[PDB]
């Protein structure tokens, strides 16, 4: 049913090790942050910071 | 003392990105180590 | 541009008191300070984006304003004691987030209705 | 150790489509990899395709590209070979060949490039 | 496609001494050729596979060995059944546009 579409390819071997990634907000929005440690999921956090 | 688990370097894998299955090349000649940290675990409770 | 958010902790009427006092490595260096001129040029053009919508409700320049236009009730009714010493902004921002199209459609036209004042 | 079994002898007329099959018997057919090569008469070994049947995918000579399609059903365990366009020099001997390549099922393979278990060898013959 | 030229092409050597087969590789093929042996009736046999791994249930006696663009494959002692056609196939290149070798010519030494 399907259609299988091979996208057959070359598939050369390289180095691949993962490196830290900061992702930010640009030209007018502001990323929150909980900094309280014991977290729940959802509800509140009275220790809130903007990055 | 150390708990060890046996597995392959499997080739047929299936894309997490999307419904796939790709296939890639066989495993290189050499030593192949990672020395990593575990923090974390996925879960989930039991049917009935 | 956005450094005027420390006060959201505080109350309706601290901020209300609090708004009229104020509203290679070199490489590494440019990349980045640009991405602080583009927040600055947005600052001022978003700041010359509502200021002249201010000017349709008739105030400008002005950090506290109001307009001939009475309050209805249906706008979550509560005393104004209450909501002004023990009240967060973000709270009123939740009660009242679906009429603020109701407000700002409204202003303007009470706007208009004392311009027909001056336009006789 | 594991035997395939190719289709007889056919005869057709050019311009018509021939289709040949390879039925591999002995282990798990879909654990394979499936090679068809084709021998001229006095002449080497010419390649003219490769299938992979765990992932249903084929690969053709490119001077050869467009009259040939090599399909496998697992099923009946058995690989097809179609050609379009038969035309008299194209006389030859038709050749299944497989590969054994890892656990495939599970995810492992090995995608090996020679040929080991080979076919008895069908003759096809396209002249008046 | 892709072609495949040998200098010199053959050399005659009469039967009934060690002789050694070299397979040339227009491009750079590491260790991806493969020996096949036709004794003419019948279906190509694998000997040599990875340019130098031995194939299951053959003799040791042949040897192969080589990389890039030179390989050759070397017999102890001929046979009787060691005198086929020998065809020498790489398969490095991907996707698989596979070609296979031309074979040796060994002439009747009829007089
Ligand atoms: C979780 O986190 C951990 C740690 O945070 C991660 O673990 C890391 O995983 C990566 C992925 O493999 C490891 O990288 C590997 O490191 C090998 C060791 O290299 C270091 O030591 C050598 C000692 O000789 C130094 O020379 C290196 O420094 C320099 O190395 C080259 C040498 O030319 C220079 O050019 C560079 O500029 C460096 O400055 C390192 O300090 C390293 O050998 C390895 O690279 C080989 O393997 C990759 C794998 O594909 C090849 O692509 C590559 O081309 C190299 O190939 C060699 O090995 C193969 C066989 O293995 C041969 O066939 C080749 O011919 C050749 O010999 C790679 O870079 C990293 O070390 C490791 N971290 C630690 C602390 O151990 C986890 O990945 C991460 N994620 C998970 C899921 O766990
Ligand atoms: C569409 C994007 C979200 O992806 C899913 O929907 N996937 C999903 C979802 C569920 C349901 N549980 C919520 C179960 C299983 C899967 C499948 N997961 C993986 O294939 C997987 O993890 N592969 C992998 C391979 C290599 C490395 Cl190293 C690795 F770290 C992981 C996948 C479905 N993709 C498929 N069937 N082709
Ligand atoms: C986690 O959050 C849910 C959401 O209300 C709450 O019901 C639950 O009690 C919380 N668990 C804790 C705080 O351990
Ligand atoms: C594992 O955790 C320790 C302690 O936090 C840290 O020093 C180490 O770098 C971590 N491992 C990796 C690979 O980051
Ligand atoms: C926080 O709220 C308390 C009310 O209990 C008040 O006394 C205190 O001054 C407030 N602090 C700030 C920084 O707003
Ligand atoms: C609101 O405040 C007024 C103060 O005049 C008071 O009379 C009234 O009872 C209050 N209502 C509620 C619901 O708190
Ligand atoms: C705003 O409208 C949505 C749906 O239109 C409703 O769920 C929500 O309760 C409304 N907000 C208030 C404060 O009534």
């Amino acid at each position: 049913n399907c259609n299988t579409s091979a996208i057959t390819q070359a598939c050369p071997k390289v180095s691949f090790e993962p490196i830290p990634i900061h992702y930010c907000a640009p030209a007018g929005f502001a990323i929150l942050k909980c900094k309280d440690k014991k977290f729940n999921g959802t509800g509140p956090c009275p220790s809130v910071s903007t990055v | 003392d150390s708990i060890t688990l046996p597995c392959r370097i499997k080739q047929i894998i299936n894309m997490w990105q999307r419904i796939g299955q790709a296939m890639y090349a066989p495993p290189i000649q050499g030593v192949i180590r990672c020395v990593s940290n575990i923090t974390g675990l996925i879960l989930t409770r039991d049917g009935g | 541009f956005l450094g005027f958010l420390g006060a959201a902790g505080s109350t309706m009427g601290a901020a209300s008191m609090t708004l009229t006092v104020q509203a290679q490595h070199l490489l590494k260096l440019t990349v980045w300070g640009i991405k602080q001129l583009q927040a600055r040029v947005l600052a001022v053009e978003r700041y010359l984006r509502d200021q002249q919508l201010l000017g349709i409700w008739g105030c400008s320049g002005k950090l506290i304003c109001c307009t001939n236009v009475p309050w209805n009730s249906s706008w979550s009714n509560r005393n104004l004691s209450e909501i002004w010493d023990n009240m967060t902004w973000l709270q009123w921002d939740k009660e009242i987030s679906n009429y603020t199209q109701i407000i700002y459609g409204l202003l303007e036209e009470s706007q208009n209705q004392q311009e027909k004042n001056e336009q006789d | 150790e594991v035997q395939l079994v190719e289709s007889g002898a056919e005869v057709k007329k050019p311009g018509s489509s021939v289709k040949v099959s390879c039925k591999a018997s002995g282990d798990t057919f879909i654990r394979y990899s499936f090679t068809w090569v084709r021998q001229a008469p006095g002449q080497g070994l010419e390649w003219m395709g490769r299938i992979i049947t765990i992932l249903d995918v084929a690969h053709y000579a490119p001077h050869l590209q467009g009259r040939v399609t090599i399909t496998a059903d697992k099923s009946t365990s058995t690989v097809y070979l179609e050609l379009r366009n038969l035309r008299s020099d194209d006389t030859a001997v038709y050749f299944c060949a497989g590969v054994y390549e890892g656990e495939a099922d599970e995810g492992e393979y090995d995608n090996n490039g020679f040929l080991k278990h080979w076919g008895q060898g069908t003759l096809v013959t396209v002249s008046s | 496609d892709i072609v495949m030229t040998q200098s010199p092409a053959t050399l005659s050597v009469s039967p009934g001494e060690r002789a050694t087969l070299s397979c040339r590789a227009s491009e750079s093929v590491s260790s991806d050729l493969a020996w096949y042996q036709q004794k003419p009736g019948q279906a190509p046999r694998l000997l040599i596979y990875g340019a130098s791994t031995r194939a299951t249930g053959v003799p040791a006696r042949f040897s192969g060995s080589g990389s890039g663009a030179e390989f050759t494959l070397t017999i102890s002692s001929l046979q009787s059944e060691d005198f086929a056609v020998y065809y020498c196939q790489q398969y490095n290149n991907w996707p698989p546009r596979y070609t296979f070798g031309q074979g040796t010519r060994l002439e009747i030494k009829r007089t």
